[PDB]
RNA sequence: UAGACAGCAGGACGGUGGCCAUGGAAGUCGGAAUCCGCUAAGGAGUGUGUAACAACUCACCUGCCGAAUCAACUAGCCCUG
């Protein structure tokens, strides 16, 4: 799987009737991916791996957007984990900050291929938590839990370089 | 005794600690204590009319465990016995100094104390029971004018009454 | 001889430090990894024989 | 006469063991496959601790017995004589196949100088059986073993009780209720199926 | 470890101060534990005798229960080194005791000189080995037969200096150390009165 | 990770006057002035109180290493203080086994000779660093002195000193001649 | 925050050579071993030289600064090889 800005999708499937059984258990997910198609994927990975059904004994009931709740309110977000790197296979625990759970999420695939380089095929998401202001055992995330906060924007860099490419002033990096 | 209440062959010889006093804790709480048949008050009382003078002096602590009444000679006091013929009586309520008169003026209780051990650690005759005997002159003594660590390379009576 | 206290004072410079089993190296006594690249901070140390 | 073992390390060829069809090979150097008080009940020696292979490659009978030792040194410098019993669970079976060029490559099918064992993923080729409070012992003796072998291994330990197959949680009360029954160095477990005069002589 | 240890004082020195009122604080200065370990050969516990650590800074959590006054007002007397020395007895007694209760008191170096110093009138020790040690402070050395008797009386060191190496060198090796003391009595718990030891 | 803020303070007595041109610090005090730059540091340095009572540096959005900056320029100006303030002296002495040695200063205090270690013919010369002062001392036989205001300059020049006299193709174990530190120290106790 | 963790400052006794080994092992290439207490705690004791020492020293508490720290694993870039 690649990636390009993520999205979450509620699927909810269930197996074949038959003579003998009439009326099989549905079965739930909660799932990131970029669209619809991929997602129906990655839905016959998991449920495999956990009951035994396949896509041609199964049938998918209902696959949509569930939406943001409270998008404008900054939130502390909390994942689970399970990755599998070069020579054997890990759990962890991870911890951010956005608005949005679709986001979070997509942020962790970043980092991951720049901390331990890992592709997104050798990556599986368990659980997703807002979690509260305490309960964050990260500190890059509790710095920022102060009411009266500030600070200020140093040393900042000249962007839009090249209009004009030769000049006569020679810059300023001081505001 | 294995699978029942049976005492056929129970007769110890444990180790115990602390010294022969009355004490706060009194001394006699061992582990071996509750096995043994032994209630508190008697197991003092054995204690102390067995610690008359010969000897009342501290000594770590030995126990021939019997049933009832319980014999507990002399142990082998060898660091102990450089001071153990202290100017009796000494038992409790007049003890201000810790072991300071520093008068057993090695003359007798060398030897003495080197013939009653009961032929125990040695090899030799009697040469350990003389060294390990004198292996704790950290708080000792000597004669008036001899002073430890620089007499230990001199002997000067017969080896004929070692045993 | 020598008084003994300037001789402690020499014997500091000279006779009390640590030496890297690889680099052939003096290091300050307290010490646990060597200093130089050439070994790889390495972990291995022994103390300095003194004469006897 | 013998060579490096980079020359034999990948499982290249099919098995070709010892039989009627391949003859003239001579034995191998280990032939002790357990150490320690190997008679000991199940209830002393709860504890395990593994060692774990993570490659598909061989290993000779070198490795295995220089291995054996090494182990057994320290684990008894450090617990005891009759503190542990040790098990190795790999054999070879594996024959290998020399050319000497003292024709050049004319003729060419070797001679049986060697044996090897053959490694899966996941198998196991050392096992160790103590106490817990030895567990950090147990795990410095392995280590010092792995630096013997050609490959990447590492060590664990297992749930179950022993050299055993049944989870500790559960043994202990399953053999106080007769399921279980301490037949040696293992257990035994029986079913209720058989005929009663079985659950006759149990239960009395 | 700590663990069985503490577990006791998670509710002992609690215990202690709370059900058996009157107690004492001993000050412990720059001193081995001979005095606190050889307290043993001046009393028994008649009450109890015993220093620990600091945990008189844990206080909060005893007047958490209301228990006794005078016991919060200690937190600027611990800074470091002192102890505690339960009595429920007679004051004055245990005052004249513990003002000069302290005879081990061993020491090379560090502590102070007291009192005045006099003139050493007797037998300290003779030793053949060198005499530099007398040459280099220039007094009265007639030699008279072999042996050296001293009849020069005259003031040698007086209150108020910092020792050095070679009155310490001499002081813990000829066996004479009018220099160091134990473990000193300052403070007064009297259930809730605060009063000085006068 | 990275972090909002690191700081650290310094307190000045009413004696000493400082003052900065951003990354250049100007001390000044009794025994005279004292001038050094920080301008390779990036940092911000204030000046706050009454007469200027209290300095504090800090710093904004840094790493590991670049926070570990923020101590060592404090640890310097406490340095530049005590030293204007009071000075610096440091004490030196001589061993020596059959052959001793003789020192001497032939500037006022610039220009040292040693002579006669291990029993040479050569000659070894020394210069101190601009500003520091040596001199033989009293009261003990084998012993000089260096003051001066800039402890930099002083255990620069103390340890010329010790490298230059060095035995060399010997065990060093047993033939231990040379001038070695005996204690540092200041020209006042106050 | 009951003040640990780094550093400064009082140490490592008795039944006890436990006990093999004596050619040497009162800790002393070192091996089955490894109870008891004195305190507040000294381990049937950690390398050192060793007829053997006494002891040097490698857990244990009396104070200074002082706290959010400590240990063992594991994997990514860089480094030695
Ligand atoms: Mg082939
Ligand atoms: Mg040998
Ligand atoms: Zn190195």
């Amino acid at each position: 799987k690649a990636s390009g800005t993520l999205r979450e999708y509620k699927v909810v499937g269930r197996c074949l009737p038959t003579p003998k059984c009439r009326t099989p258990p549905l079965y739930r997910m909660r799932i990131f991916a970029p669209n619809h198609v991929v997602a129906k994927s990655r839905f016959w990975y998991f449920v495999s791996q956990l009951k035994k059904m396949k896509k041609s004994s199964g049938e998918i009931v209902y696959c949509g957007q569930v939406f943001e709740k409270s998008p404008l309110r900054v939130k502390n977000f909390g994942i689970w984990l399970r990755y599998d790197s070069r020579s054997g296979t890990h759990n962890m625990y991870r911890e951010y900050r956005d608005l949005t759970t679709a986001g979070a999420v997509t942020q962790c695939y970043r980092d991951m291929g720049a901390r331990h380089r890992a592709r997104a095929h050798s990556i599986q998401i368990m659980k997703v938590e807002e979690i509260a202001a305490s309960k964050c055992r990260r500190p890059a995330v509790k710095q920022f839990h102060d009411s009266k906060i500030k600070f200020p924007l140093p040393h900042r860099v000249l962007r839009r370089q090249h209009k004009p490419r030769f000049t006569t002033k020679r810059p300023n990096t001081f505001f | 005794m294995p699978p029942k209440f049976d005492p056929n062959e129970i007769k110890v010889v444990y180790l115990r600690c602390t010294g022969g006093e009355v004490g706060a804790t009194s001394a006699l709480a061992p582990k071996i204590g509750p096995l043994g048949l032994s209630p508190k008050k008697v197991g003092d009382d054995i204690a102390k009319a067995t610690g008359d003078w010969k000897g009342l002096r501290i000594t770590v602590k030995l126990t021939i465990q019997n049933r009832q009444a319980q014999i507990e000679v002399v142990p082998s006091a060898s660091a102990l016995i450089i001071k153990a013929l202290k100017e009796p009586p000494r038992d409790r309520k007049k003890q201000k100094n810790i072991k300071h008169s520093g008068n057993i003026t090695f003359d007798e209780i060398v030897n003495i104390a080197r013939q009653m051990r009961h032929r125990s650690l040695a090899r030799e005759l009697s040469g350990t029971i003389k060294e390990i005997l004198g292996t704790a002159q950290s708080v000792g003594c000597n004669v008036d004018g001899r002073h430890p660590h620089d007499i230990i390379d001199d002997i000067n009576s017969g080896a004929v009454e070692c045993p | 001889i020598i008084e003994p206290s300037l001789r402690q004072l020499a014997q500091k410079y000279n006779c009390d430090k640590m030496i890297c089993r690889k680099c052939y190296a003096r290091l300050h006594p307290r010490a646990v990894n060597c200093r130089k690249k050439k070994c790889g901070h390495t972990n291995n140390l022994r103390p300095k024989k003194k004469v006897k | 006469g013998r060579r490096p073992a980079r020359c034999y390390r990948y499982c290249k060829n099919k098995p070709y063991p010892k039989s009627r069809f391949c003859r003239g090979v001579p034995d191998a150097k280990i032939r002790i496959f357990d150490l320690g008080r190997k008679k000991a009940k199940v209830d002393e020696f709860p504890l395990c601790g593994h060692m774990v292979s993570d490659e598909y490659e061989q290993l000779s009978s070198e490795a295995l017995e220089a291995a054996r030792i090494c182990a057994n040194k320290y684990m008894v410098k450090s617990c005891g004589k009759d503190g542990f019993h040790i098990r190795v669970r790999l054999h070879p079976f594996h024959v290998i196949r020399i050319n000497k060029m003292l024709t050049g490559m004319r003729g060419a099918f070797g001679k049986p100088q060697g044996t090897v064992a053959r490694v899966h993923i996941g198998q196991v080729i050392m096992s160790i059986r103590t106490k817990l409070q030895n567990k950090e012992h147990v795990v410095e003796a392995l280590r010092r073993a792995k630096f013997k072998f050609p490959g990447r291994q590492k060590i664990h330990i297992s749930k179950k009780w022993g050299f055993t197959k049944f989870n500790a949680d559960e043994f202990e009360d399953m053999v106080a209720e007769k399921r279980l029954i301490p037949d040696g160095c293992g257990v035994k477990y029986i079913p209720n199926r058989g005929p009663l005069d079985k659950w006759r002589a149990l239960h009395s | 470890d700590r663990a069985t240890w503490k577990s006791n004082y998670f509710l002992k020195i609690i215990q202690l101060l709370d059900d058996y009122p009157k107690c004492f604080i001993v000050g412990a200065d720059n001193v081995g534990s001979k005095q606190m370990q050889q307290i043993r050969m001046s009393l028994r516990g008649k009450a109890v005798v015993l220093m620990g650590k600091n945990t008189m800074m844990r206080k909060a959590i005893r007047g958490h229960l209301e228990n006794n006054p005078a016991l919060e007002k200690l937190l600027p007397h611990i800074r470091g080194n002192v102890g505690f020395v339960f009595t429920k007895e007679d004051l004055t007694e245990i005052r004249d005791m513990l003002l000069a209760n302290k005879v081990p008191a061993a020491a090379r170096a560090g502590a102070i000189a007291p009192c005045e110093v006099t003139v050493p009138a007797q037998n300290t020790g003779l030793g053949p080995e060198k005499t530099s040690f007398f040459q280099a402070l220039g007094i009265t050395t007639k030699i008279s037969r072999g042996t050296i008797e001293i009849l020069s009386d005259v003031q040698l060191i007086k209150t108020g200096d910092k020792v050095g190496a070679s009155e310490a060198t001499l002081l813990n090796m000829l066996n004479i150390s009018p220099f160091s003391f134990g473990l000193i009595i300052q403070q007064v718990f009297d259930n809730g009165s605060i009063y000085n030891p006068e | 990770m990275k972090t909002i803020l690191s700081n650290q303070t310094v307190d000045i007595p009413e004696n000493v006057d400082i003052s900065l041109k951003g990354r250049t610090v100007i001390v000044k005090g009794p025994r005279g002035t004292l001038r050094r730059d920080f301008n390779h540091i990036n940092v911000e340095l204030s000046l706050l109180g009454k007469k200027k009572k209290r300095l504090r540096v800090d710093k904004w959005w840094g790493n590991r290493k670049e926070l570990a900056t923020v101590r060592t320029i404090c640890s310097h100006v406490q340095n530049m203080i005590k030293g204007v303030t009071l000075g610096f002296r440091y004490k030196m002495r001589s061993v020596y086994a059959h052959f001793p040695i003789n020192v001497v200063i032939q500037e006022n205090g610039s220009l040292v000779e040693i002579r006669n270690f291990l029993g040479e013919k050569y000659i070894r010369r020394v210069r101190m660093r601009p500003g520091v002062a040596c001199s033989v001392s009293q009261a003990q036989k084998d012993e000089l002195v260096l003051e001066g205001n800039d402890i930099e300059l002083v255990s620069n020049s103390a340890a010329l000193i010790q490298q230059a006299t060095t035995v060399k193709n010997k065990d060093i174990r047993k033939f231990l001649d040379g001038i070695y530190v005996s204690e540092k120290g200041t020209v006042q106790q106050a």
